[PDB]
């Protein structure tokens, strides 16, 4: 039994939730809050720690998007503040690559980023790595053989269908096939040798499409749609099957959990989570 | 296009629904801003929702009382009014926001409604309050920004009883629909908007914006006057 960690999110503001859900016997468990509530951060996990990276507190009291890295141990059920990065990042992409966190992309306030940094959990130090060639918010990340791929999201003008992989040992980003559709705030994966980028929102519709990247001949192609459209929901992959969580549907918060299996290409609904939501950070054990 | 509905005269305490009603485009396909006009006052920006992630903001003086929302399968949004009290009195306007490299301004208006209820934020002060001119002269308008705003600014054009109308954004870039004796430059913290020719069709009031900082700020006009 692994677990699938929700921290964060939103729902008439940033959430401090973190829950867990066991696809085993489908309980939610619910652990400790998050110190500073978020929404638009990303998840990821390192030698067993969960991490929560940046976002933004969107309060009744005000809005502050958060440069913050801080670290969930799930045997003690504590959190832990770590260094934080050079600047704040809401609607971040996060993937891990050799042990370390690299940020990708995001906003604050109108500034779009470009910039990518990596964290070293040994020495609690952020490092700006190269930029990408693209400025990305709601970006989807995620790592393939230590490949790290951004996928589709919004350069502050328009919404976006490009991709762009990561090189580590050259530190250099290179352009891969754009996406048939363009998503912002889409899930993005791996599974199986390819990438997958799952809803987000094109400039017209929230979107149940998916597609996936396989890195052998260059081309996206079609899966099946989910049943729900949805933009800033949470991904993840717990054997061999896409968890998609949450998300907003255009009209309400979504609390429905979907799940992908890619033998019989089909979705179906799983355990829902214990309320609606969207922008959560999302990864699984 | 924007239609909307929904205010009317009501007592302090009370509860209305603003409705905007889309045509020809759907509700999802922007952000959309309430922004209201007390009677002869300042624009105040009121509030916003994020299709993508369905996020909101509210002013600090709507805050916990007003919902924004958008309903895609009736392609309308509503501005939900709880607790209403006399300030609340305005014409209140709907508009689709349009993203600019980071920042948003409102290219599409609704035609107001009228609403009868019976500090640390960027400064935008506009000068003159108002300016009479003759058609032909070069008219000039500035606004001072409190604090720096960046190139994060947009320059409006309202006729009386009309929605605003985008003429510039960016500080510089002017929008489509918008004729070349507009134009609109920045200067450290002073932004100008420039008519080389009045027309017979620019008098009118022409206010600047900020939307570099939370929350979105105006100036309160300048009346180009016969």
């Amino acid at each position: 039994g692994r677990l699938i960690y929700t921290a964060g999110g939103y729902f008439r503001q940033s959430l401090s939730y973190l829950e867990a859900y066991n696809p085993s016997d489908g309980t939610w468990l619910d652990l400790a809050d998050l110190q500073v509530p978020r929404s638009g951060l990303a998840g990821c996990v390192v030698g067993g720690l969960l991490y929560a990276v940046g976002g933004r507190n969107n309060s009744p009291d005000g809005n502050t998007d958060s440069s913050a890295l801080d670290c969930y141990n799930p045997m003690t059920n504590q959190w832990s503040p770590c260094a934080p990065m050079s600047v704040p990042r809401n609607r971040i992409g996060v993937g891990v690559i050799d042990g370390h966190i690299y940020a990708v992309g995001g906003s604050h306030g109108c500034i779009h980023h470009n910039s990518v940094e990596r964290y070293e959990p040994e020495r609690d130090e952020w490092h700006l790595v190269a930029p990408m060639l693209t400025r990305r918010i709601g970006v989807g990340v995620a790592v393939l053989n230590r490949l790290l791929y951004a996928v589709g999201g919004f350069d502050g003008t328009n919404r976006l269908n490009s991709a762009e992989c990561y090189y580590p040992e050259r530190n250099e980003w290179r352009m891969i096939t754009a996406m048939n559709t363009i998503r912002s705030g889409a899930g993005v994966c791996v599974l199986h040798n390819c990438i997958y980028a799952a809803g987000g929102y094109d400039g017209q519709d929230q979107l149940n499409s998916v597609e996936r990247y396989d890195v052998e001949t260059e081309t996206w192609t079609f899966v099946a749609p989910m049943k729900h459209r949805r933009s800033a929901l949470g991904i993840t992959v717990h054997q061999g099957r896409i968890y998609v969580l949450g998300g907003y549907d255009g009209h309400t918060f979504l609390d429905s959990v979907e799940c992908y299996d890619p033998d019989t290409d089909t979705w179906s609904e799983v355990t829902r989570m214990t309320s609606g939501r969207s922008g959560v950070g999302v990864a699984v054990t | 296009q924007l239609v909307e509905s929904g205010g009317g005269l009501v007592q302090p305490g009370g509860s209305l629904r603003l409705s905007c009603a889309a045509s020809g485009f759907a509700i999802s396909a922007s952000s959309i801003h309430w922004v209201r006009q007390a009677p002869g006052k300042c624009l105040e920006w009121v509030a916003s929702i994020d299709p993508e992630t369905g996020e909101t903001l509210y002013a600090k003086s709507v805050a916990g009382r007003f919902t924004i929302s958008a309903d895609t399968s009736k392609n309308t949004a509503y501005l939900q009014m709880n607790s209403l009290r006399a300030e609340d009195t305005a014409v209140y306007y709907c508009a689709r926001a349009y993203a600019g490299d980071g920042v948003y301004y409102a290219d599409v208006w609704g035609q107001g409604t009228l609403v009868t209820v019976s500090g640390s934020d960027i400064q935008m002060t506009q000068s003159p309050s108002s300016l009479s001119a003759s058609v032909g002269d070069r008219v000039t308008i500035t606004c001072r920004a409190s604090q720096s705003v960046s190139s994060a600014v947009a320059w409006y054009q309202q006729k009386p009883g009309k929605a605003p109308k985008l003429l510039i954004y960016s500080a510089s870039s002017l929008y489509s629909g918008v004729p070349s004796r507009f134009s609109g430059s920045r200067s450290g913290t002073d932004f100008t908007l420039t008519i080389s020719s009045l027309q017979p069709e620019d008098f009118a009031t022409y206010y600047c914006q900020q939307s570099y900082s939370f929350p979105s700020t105006f100036g309160c006009g300048t009346k180009v006057e016969i």
